[PDB]
């Protein structure tokens, strides 16, 4: 018998999918899949001091 | 000899305040005195007469 525990919607961590990466496009209506975070919008250069 | 201080933690509710650069500047405990409970309900640091 094999058991396994999962956890979702947390800090971006490892143990993820095998999908290939792509490039970045800005100022264009596009879909994104940034390490689990999913949505659509327009990506632009920010200036927030993280 | 040396010197060191020790405290202990408890489950509480705080009202953290972020500045325009994303750094915590002030906080208010919500179970310290009657005045502090008013601030948490109003979600403001300034209370008008009433
Ligand atoms: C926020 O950061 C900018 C640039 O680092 C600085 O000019 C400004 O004074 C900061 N504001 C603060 C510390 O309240």
């Amino acid at each position: 018998v094999v058991v396994l525990s999962f956890e979702l919607l947390h800090a971006p961590a490892t143990v993820c999918g095998p999908k290939k990466s792509t490039n970045l496009v800005k100022n264009k209506c596009v879909n994104f899949n940034f390490n689990g975070l999913t949505g659509t919008g327009v990506l632009t250069k920010s200036n927030k001091k993280f | 000899a040396a010197d060191y201080y020790v405290g202990y933690l408890q489950p509480r509710t705080f009202l953290l305040k972020y500045n325009e650069n994303g750094t915590i500047t002030d906080a208010v405990d919500c179970a310290l005195d009657p005045l502090s409970e008013t601030k948490c309900t109003l979600k403001s640091f300034t209370v008008e007469k009433g």
